[PDB]
C-alpha cells in the first residue's frame, strides 16, 4: 500500500488536475461518482495508489484542490468528475493572487497556506505507507507559482522524507497571459531546483505546436493543451496504477539532486487516418522525435543523462526491445557514456482509452536549458529596467531577492552546460 | 546430520528461494501441504533431507529457511502461494518500503531498524538445530536489499556464529533484466564488505541464464519465473549433495575445501548441462560424454567467461542421473586431449566427481525438459575474474562524475566508503591476475 | 548503420580500413570509450576482451583474437612448437630454437649447450643468432659464448636459433631476403592468404666470414634503409613482389613460386593457425574476432621454406595497402555487419 | 588417470580422479557504524530544517 498525496493548486493546476482524474479515474473503471465499473482486477491492483476507498465500496481521489480565488474550483466542482473529489479537499480563498508570485507566496497564499496543510496531514496519516506527494500547477502564474512553491517547502519541513514530484507548466511568450511570467518562472524555479526530487517540464510553447502543426487544430485551446497533458500524465504514471516506486524512480532518474527536470514525450499524437494501426517501429520513432515532445526543447541540443519509456497496450515485447536498442545504438552520440545502460525500457497491457498502444517518453536531457536560458532571458531583459517590479516590491519583497533568483537559474543553465560537455 | 538455514534476501532471493523450495518438496516428495508420506519417521529423524527440512508432530516438513525483504509484494506470493503451507509466519518477514535500490539504504537507514528482528527469527531456527552446519544466503547484487542488508546480515552472523559457514547465491546484474542504473554501486559495495564474511559464493550472471532461455528453451523474451526455475536446478545440483545421501560436498565446509585454496578468490564458476526445451518433439538423450564436454562450452555456464584463458585452481563434476563413473573418466580423458584446461602448477590437474543416481526433477508444466542425466561442474577459475573487471568499469564511468552518490550520502554512507570499496575490488581484481597469469 | 571505434591510432593498416568503412556511409565512428559499438579496431597491448559481447542486442566485433600473442612471441612460439603434438619437436620448417632466460632472473641454456656442442664436435656450420622481443638487439655469431654473455647483458628473455648459413641469394647480388605474407583470418576461422606478398631484400651482397656487418644478414626495411648504402638500387625500396620473383624464379632455377615456396608457406601457415584454433576459436564464443597475421618467411638454396617469426599487428608494403585493407572489410567486416571478383585471397581449406 | 576414494552407496558414489600432482568487527564496532551513518542522517535533517527554518 504505496499511497501518492495528489495536489493541484491555481488555475493551470486545477483544470490540468481535473482532466488528469478523469483520464485515469477511466482507466481504472471508477465513473463520476466513485462506483467501480470496471471488467479486469488490474484496474484494482493499484488502485489505492491514487484512491481511497469509502464506505459502499466507493473509490474518492487522493487530491488536494487549491486556489486563490474561487472560480477554477467551481468549475472543477461542476465539471464532468467534479463530484467524484472529497468536498472537505477543496481549499480556496476569495483574493486571488493577480499573476503575482509574491502574492501566492508571501502575503495571499501565506495566510491560507495552514489551512492546505490541515487537509494534506488529515490525507497522509491515512495512509498505510506514503510514497510521496504529486502537484500540478503553473510557474507563470500567482497561486500555481507563488503559493504552489510554498507549499512544496512546507509539505518538504513536515514530510522530509518523503518524494516531492510536480507536473509544472513553463511559461512561453507565445502562450502568455501575462508579462510578468517570466518574473514568476524564474522565482519558483529556484523553489524547485531546491524541494523537488522530479519535476516534469511542461512547455505551453510545446503543447501549442504540436496542436498546431501536429495536431493540426487551427486554433488551439487550453482545454486542447490540457488533453495533452493529462494524457503524458497518465502515461508517466502507469508504472504506478499498474502491475514502481516514487523514490526508486527518482533513483534511477536524477543522477545530480539539482538536475532533476525532465523532458516528458507521448506517442501517437495523431489528427483526425486515425484509426491506422500504429507499429512499434513507429511508436518509438515518434516518441522519440523532437515534434512529440513537451518541453520545446531539442534534444538534439544536449544530451540524455537517463531516458525512461513506458509501452502500454499488449505489443512484441521482442520488438519492443529491438526498436528501443535501435534508437540507442543509432543515435549513441546524444547519451552521456559515463553512465552505463541510462535507457530502461518498461511494457504495460492496458492501454489508453481509445489506443491499441501508445509510447511515453521520460527524459533526463541537458538541453532542458535551453528552456531555463529563454526564461532567463526574458527576466533579464524587463529586470534591468526594473519593468513591472513595483507589483512585487509592493508586497514586500526586495530587488535582492530578484538578483538572487536570477543567478539561481543561471548556475542552473551552468551546471547543465557543464555535463553536455 | 547436521542442519542447513537458508536465507532469502530481497526480491531475487525470495523469488528463487520460491523456485527452490518448490523444486526441494518435488526432490524429496513432500507435498504443498508439508507431508510426507515416504518418511516413516513421523515428527523426526535424522536423515539426509532433514538438513533442509524440520518437522513437527502433526508430519509436517517445514523449511528451514527465513525469507526477508524490506518490502511486502513479493513475500505476499509466498504467504498465499502453492507452498503457503509449508512455512509458518514467523519465517516470512516484510517491511513496508523497500531500499529504492540504495546500497546505504538498505544497508544503514532501513537495515538497522530491522536486523536484530531477522537475527531472531534466524535464532529461533538455529535453536531446532542439533548441530547447525551454517547458512546458505540468497540475493541480488543490483537490489537495494539484496546488497545492502546482505551484507549487514553477514557481518552480524559472522558475530553471532563465528564457527558457521556461510555460502552465498548472488544474481549478478544484467541490463537486459534490471531498469536500475546504480547496480555498479550496490554490486561493489556488498561484495566490498560482505568478502570476508562469505566462505564461498555462486555467482548467477542473469545475462548467462538469459541467453540459455532464449537459445536452449527458445523463450523469446523470459520473465524471471523461467529464470528462476532453471536457476534452481543449478541450486539444487549444487545443495543435492547436503540433501541426499552422499560421500562428496556432504557439509558446508566441505565447499570451501574443495574449491577455495584461497580465501577471496571463494567465487567458483557454474556450468549446467543440459537445458532441454519440454516443447521439443522429443530430443536424443545426450551421453556422459557429451554433457561432460558441454561443461567447457561458454554458452551454459553461470557467467558469460572464457576459461581457456583462465587457470583452474579446483574443479568438481556433480553428475544426475544414469551415470557410472566408468563413463564420466572416459569422457574426461577425451576432453583433456581436445580443451585447453591449464590449472595452477601448487594445484593438482585433478576432478573430484559426484554421482547422485535420481534424475533432475523438473517442476510440471515448467520449461525444462525431463533428461536421463545431467551434469553441474563447480571450476574455480581466474576467468570469472572478468566478471569483476566489467562490473568495476561500470562502476568507474559514473563515479568519475560521482553521478548518483548523493543518493548514498543522503542516507548517512560516507563518501569515502565507495573508494574504499573500489580499491579492494582492485585488489581483487590483481589477486585474480596474481594467481592466473604469468 | 554500423558503428566502429578505433582504439590504435599507430595502425596504418586499420587507419585506411577505417578510412574505407566511413566511405560507404553506412559505418559511423564512435569515441573510443563509448561501448554501443558493432566493430572495435583495439589497442595491441591489454585489449579488455573481458568487456566485448555484454552489450544487449549488439553483435559485437574485434580485430584481434585473444590468445594469438602464443603465436606472435619469439619465445611463445618456440614453446608451443615444442609442446604441441600438431607440431611437435621435430617440426622440419622451423629452425632448432632454444628459449634462454638471462642469469638474472622453463629454461633451456643446458640444452642449447648440449646442441651446440655436438654441431661445433661435428665440423658442422655452427652459426647462430640471438634475439628477442624487445628489439627494435640482434646479435650472430659462432660461439657459444658470445651469445649466452649477450642475452645476460640484457634483462628479458631471449631466444637462440639456427642462422641459415645457405640462404637463397637472388641474382645479380648475391644478397638475402625474407618473405611476408598477409594472412587473415576471419571470424569462422576460414583462412584467407593475400595473394599478394613482398619479399624485403638485403641491397648488400651476404659475406658469410662477416656476421660483424649486419646489413647483409638482417633483411629488415629499417636496417636496409638506414645501414645499407646500396638501398633501392635493384628493386624500388628493397621490395620484390611476387610477379618479379616468379618470373626470376622460372629464369634462374627454372621453377615457379607456386611449387617451389607458396606450396611450403600455405602448409605451414595451415599448421601453425589449425594447432591454436581450438584454444583462440571465437567459434561459440559471445562475440567474434579476426585478425590480420605477417608471416616471416626465410628460403635457403634447396628452395626449403623456413618460418622466422609471425607478426600479430603487421604492416603493408605501401603498394598493397588499398587492396588488401578493401579485403579486410568485405571478407571480415561485411560479411558480419553487411552493407546496403575473383577474390584477393587464397582459401585455405581445412577441418574445423 | 588414477581413481581414489571411491564411495559408493545406494543412491549414488563419489570418487577422485588425478590427471597429474602438482608442482572480523564485533557487534559494538558494527553499532558504531550503524549509529555514525545515523548521526550523519540526523545532522544532514537538521541543516536542512535549519535552512527552512530560515
Ligand atoms: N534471476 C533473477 N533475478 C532477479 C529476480 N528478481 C530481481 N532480480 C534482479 O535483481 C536486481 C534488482 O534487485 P532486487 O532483488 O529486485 O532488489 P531488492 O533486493 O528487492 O532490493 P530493493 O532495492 O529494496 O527493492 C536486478 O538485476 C534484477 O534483474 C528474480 O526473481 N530472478
Ligand atoms: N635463423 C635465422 N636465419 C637466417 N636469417 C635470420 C634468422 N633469424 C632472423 N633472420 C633475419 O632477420 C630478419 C628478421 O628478423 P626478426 O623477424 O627475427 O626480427 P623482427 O621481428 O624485429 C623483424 P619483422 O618482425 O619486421 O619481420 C630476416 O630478414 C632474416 O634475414
Ligand atoms: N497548459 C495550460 N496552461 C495554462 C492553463 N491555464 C493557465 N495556463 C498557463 O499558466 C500561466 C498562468 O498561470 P495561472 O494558473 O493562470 O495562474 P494562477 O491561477 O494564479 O496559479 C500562464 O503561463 C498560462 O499560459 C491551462 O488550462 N492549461
Ligand atoms: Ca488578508
Ligand atoms: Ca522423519
Ligand atoms: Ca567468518
Ligand atoms: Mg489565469
Ligand atoms: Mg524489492
Ligand atoms: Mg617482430
Amino acid at each position: 500500500m504505496r499511497e501518492i498525496v495528489h495536489i493541484q493548486a491555481g488555475q493551470c493546476g486545477n483544470q490540468i488536475g481535473a482532466k488528469f482524474w478523469e483520464v485515469i479515474s477511466d482507466e481504472h473503471g471508477i465513473d463520476p461518482t466513485g462506483s467501480y465499473h470496471g471488467d479486469s482486477d488490474l484496474q484494482l491492483e493499484r488502485i489505492n495508489v491514487y484512491y481511497n476507498e469509502a464506505t459502499g465500496n466507493k473509490y474518492v481521489p487522493r487530491a488536494i484542490l487549491v486556489d486563490l480565488e474561487p472560480g477554477t474550483m467551481d468549475s472543477v466542482r461542476s465539471g464532468p468528475f467534479g463530484q467524484i473529489f472529497r468536498p472537505d479537499n477543496f481549499v480556496f480563498g476569495q483574493s486571488g493572487a493577480g499573476n503575482n508570485w509574491a502574492k501566492g507566496h508571501y502575503t495571499e497564499g501565506a495566510e491560507l497556506v495552514d489551512s492546505v496543510l490541515d487537509v494534506v496531514r488529515k490525507e497522509s496519516e491515512s495512509c498505510d505507507c506514503l510514497q510521496g506527494f504529486q502537484l500540478t500547477h503553473s510557474l507563470g502564474g500567482g497561486t500555481g507559482s507563488g503559493m504552489g512553491t510554498l507549499l512544496i517547502s512546507k509539505i518538504r519541513e513536515e514530510y522530509p522524507d518523503r518524494i516531492m514530484n510536480t507536473f509544472s507548466v513553463m511559461p512561453s511568450p507565445k502562450v502568455s497571459d501575462t508579462v510578468v511570467e517570466p518574473y514568476n518562472a524564474t522565482l519558483s524555479v529556484h523553489q524547485l531546483v531546491e524541494n523537488t526530487d522530479e519535476t516534469y517540464c511542461i512547455d505551453n510553447e510545446a503543447l501549442y505546436d504540436i496542436c498546431f502543426r501536429t495536431l493540426k487544430l487551427t486554433t488551439p485551446t487550453y482545454g486542447d493543451l490540457n488533453h495533452l497533458v493529462s494524457a503524458t500524465m497518465s502515461g508517466v504514471t502507469t508504472c504506478l496504477r499498474f502491475p514502481a516506486d516514487l523514490r526508486k524512480l527518482a533513483v534511477n532518474m536524477v543522477p545530480f539532486p539539482r538536475l532533476h527536470f525532465f523532458m516528458p514525450g507521448f506517442a501517437p499524437l495523431t489528427s483526425r487516418q486515425q484509426y491506422r494501426a500504429l507499429t512499434v517501429p513507429e511508436l518509438t520513432q515518434q516518441m522519440f522525435d523532437s515534434k512529440n515532445m513537451m518541453a520545446a526543447c531539442d534534444p538534439r541540443h544536449g544530451r540524455y543523462l537517463t531516458v525512461a519509456a513506458i509501452f502500454r497496450g499488449r505489443m512484441s515485447m521482442k520488438e519492443v526491445d529491438e526498436q528501443m536498442l535501435n534508437v540507442q545504438n543509432k543515435n549513441s552520440s546524444y547519451f552521456v557514456e559515463w553512465i552505463p545502460n541510462n535507457v530502461k525500457t518498461a511494457v504495460c497491457d492496458i492501454p489508453p482509452r481509445g489506443l491499441k498502444m501508445s509510447a511515453t517518453f521520460i527524459g533526463n536531457s541537458t538541453a532542458i536549458q535551453e528552456l531555463f536560458k529563454r526564461i532567463s532571458e526574458q527576466f533579464t531583459a524587463m529586470f534591468r529596467r526594473k519593468a513591472f517590479l513595483h507589483w512585487y516590491t509592493g508586497e514586500g519583497m526586495d530587488e535582492m531577492e530578484f538578483t538572487e533568483a536570477e543567478s539561481n537559474m543561471n548556475d542552473l543553465v551552468s551546471e547543465y552546460q557543464q555535463y553536455q560537455d | 546430520m547436521r542442519e542447513c538455514i537458508s536465507i532469502h534476501v530481497g526480491q531475487a532471493g525470495v523469488q528463487i528461494g520460491n523456485a527452490c523450495w518448490e523444486l526441494y518438496c518435488l526432490e524429496h516428495g513432500i507435498q504443498p501441504d508439508g507431508q510426507m508420506p515416504s518418511d516413516k519417521t513421523i515428527g523426526g529423524g535424522d536423515d539426509s533431507f532433514n538438513t533442509f527440512f524440520s518437522e513437527t508432530g502433526a508430519g509436517k516438513h517445514v523449511p528451514r529457511a527465513v525469507f526477508v525483504d524490506l518490502e511486502p509484494t513479493v513475500i505476499d506470493e509466498v504467504r498465499t502461494g502453492t507452498y503457503r503451507q509449508l512455512f509458518h509466519p514467523e519465517q516470512l518477514i516484510t517491511g513496508k518500503e523497500d531500499a529504492a535500490n540504495n546500497y546505504a539504504r538498505g544497508h544503514y537507514t532501513i537495515g538497522k531498524e530491522i536486523i536484530d528482528l531477522v537475527l531472531d527469527r534466524i535464532r529461533k531456527l538455529a535453536d531446532q538445530c542439533t548441530g547447525l552446519q551454517g547458512f546458505l544466503v540468497f540475493h541480488s547484487f543490483g537490489g537495494g536489499t539484496g546488497s545492502g542488508f546482505t551484507s549487514l546480515l553477514m557481518e552480524r552472523l559472522s558475530v553471532d556464529y563465528g564457527k558457521k559457514s556461510k555460502l552465498e547465491f548472488s544474481i549478478y546484474p544484467a541490463p537486459q533484466v534490471s531498469t536500475a542504473v546504480v547496480e555498479p554501486y550496490n554490486s561493489i559495495l556488498t561484495t566490498h564488505t560482505t568478502l570476508e564474511h562469505s566462505d564461498c559464493a555462486f555467482m548467477v550472471d542473469n545475462e548467462a541464464i538469459y541467453d540459455i532461455c532464449r537459445r536452449n528453451l527458445d523463450i523469446e523474451r523470459p520473465t524471471y519465473t523461467n529464470l528462476n526455475r532453471l536457476i534452481s536446478q543449478i541450486v539444487s545440483s549444487i545443495t543435492a549433495s547436503l540433501r541426499f545421501d552422499g560421500a562428496l560436498n556432504v557439509d558446508l565446509t566441505e565447499f570451501q575445501t574443495n574449491l577455495v585454496p584461497y580465501p577471496r578468490i571463494h567465487f567458483p564458476l557454474a556450468t549446467y548441462a543440459p537445458v532441454i526445451s519440454a516443447e521439443k518433439a522429443y530430443h536424443e538423450q545426450l551421453s556422459v560424454a557429451e554433457i561432460t564436454n558441454a561443461c567447457f562450452e561458454p554458452a551454459n555456464q553461470m557467467v558469460k567467461c572464457d576459461p581457456r584463458h583462465g587457470k583452474y585452481m579446483a574443479c568438481c563434476l556433480l553428475y544426475r542421473g544414469d551415470v557410472v563413473p566408468k563413463d564420466v573418466n572416459a569422457a574426461i580423458a577425451t576432453i583433456k586431449t581436445k580443451r585447453s584446461i591449464q590449472f595452477v602448477d601448487w594445484c593438482p590437474t585433478g576432478f573430484k566427481v559426484g554421482i547422485n543416481y535420481q534424475p533432475p526433477t523438473v517442476v510440471p508444466g515448467g520449461d525444462l525438459a525431463k533428461v536421463q542425466r545431467a551434469v553441474c561442474m563447480l571450476s574455480n577459475t581466474t576467468a570469472i575474474a572478468e566478471a569483476w573487471a566489467r562490473l568495476d568499469h561500470k562502476f568507474d564511468l559514473m563515479y568519475a562524475k560521482r553521478a548518483f552518490v548523493h543518493w548514498y550520502v543522503g542516507e548517512g554512507m560516507e563518501e569515502g566508503e565507495f573508494s574504499e570499496a573500489r580499491e579492494d575490488m582492485a585488489a581483487l581484481e590483481k589477486d585474480y591476475e596474481e594467481v592466473g597469469v604469468d | 548503420m554500423y558503428t566502429f571505434v578505433v582504439r590504435d591510432e599507430n595502425s596504418s593498416v586499420y587507419a585506411e580500413v577505417s578510412r574505407l568503412l566511413l566511405a560507404t556511409g553506412q559505418w559511423k565512428r564512435l569515441r573510443k570509450d563509448n561501448p554501443r559499438f558493432n566493430l572495435m579496431l583495439g589497442e595491441r597491448n591489454r585489449l579488455p576482451f573481458g568487456r566485448l559481447g555484454h552489450e544487449p542486442g549488439l553483435v559485437q566485433l574485434v580485430n584481434y583474437y585473444r590468445g594469438a600473442d602464443k603465436l606472435c612471441r619469439k619465445a611463445s612460439l618456440v614453446k608451443l612448437i615444442k609442446t604441441s603434438p600438431e607440431l611437435s619437436e621435430s617440426c622440419t620448417w622451423f629452425p632448432e630454437s632454444y628459449v634462454i632466460y638471462p642469469t638474472n632472473l622453463t629454461d633451456e641454456r643446458e640444452v642449447f649447450l648440449a646442441a651446440y656442442n655436438r654441431r661445433r664436435e661435428g665440423r658442422e656450420g655452427n652459426v647462430w643468432i640471438a634475439k628477442s622481443s624487445a628489439g627494435a638487439g640482434i646479435l650472430i655469431s659462432s660461439e657459444a659464448s658470445e651469445l649466452l654473455d649477450f642475452i645476460d647483458e640484457q634483462g628479458q628473455v631471449h631466444v637462440i636459433q639456427k642462422y641459415l648459413e645457405k640462404p637463397l641469394l637472388l641474382e645479380p647480388g648475391h644478397r638475402k631476403f625474407d618473405i611476408r605474407s598477409w594472412v587473415l583470418v576471419d571470424h569462422l576461422y576460414n583462412i584467407y592468404l593475400y595473394r599478394e606478398g613482398v619479399l624485403r631484400t638485403s641491397s648488400e651482397p651476404y659475406n658469410s666470414a662477416n656476421f660483424q656487418d649486419k646489413t647483409c644478414h638482417l633483411t629488415n626495411h629499417c636496417i636496409q634503409k638506414e645501414y645499407s648504402k646500396n638501398y633501392g638500387r635493384y628493386e624500388e625500396g628493397n621490395e620484390m613482389f611476387f610477379e618479379e620473383f616468379n618470373q626470376y624464379l622460372m629464369d634462374a632455377l627454372n621453377t615457379t613460386l607456386e611449387n617451389s615456396i607458396l606450396l611450403q608457406i600455405k602448409h605451414i601457415i595451415r599448421s601453425c593457425l589449425m594447432c591454436i584454433e581450438p584454444a583462440i576459436s571465437t567459434k561459440h564464443l559471445h562475440y567474434q574476432s579476426f585478425q590480420l597475421f605477417g608471416f616471416d618467411f626465410m628460403v635457403d638454396e634447396e628452395l626449403k621454406v623456413w618460418l622466422i617469426e609471425v607478426n600479430g599487428a603487421p604492416a603493408c608494403a605501401q603498394k598493397l595497402y588499398a587492396e588488401l585493407c578493401q579485403g579486410i572489410v568485405d571478407v571480415a567486416i561485411s560479411s558480419v555487419f553487411p552493407l546496403a571478383p575473383t577474390s584477393i585471397f587464397i582459401k585455405l581449406h581445412h577441418h574445423h | 588417470m588414477e581413481v581414489i576414494e571411491l564411495n559408493k552407496c545406494t543412491s549414488g558414489q563419489s570418487f577422485e580422479v588425478i590427471l597429474k600432482p602438482p608442482s572480523d568487527p564485533s557487534l559494538e564496532e558494527i553499532q558504531k557504524k550503524l549509529e555514525a551513518a545515523e548521526e550523519r542522517r540526523k545532522y544532514q535533517e537538521a541543516e536542512l530544517l535549519k535552512h527552512l527554518a530560515e
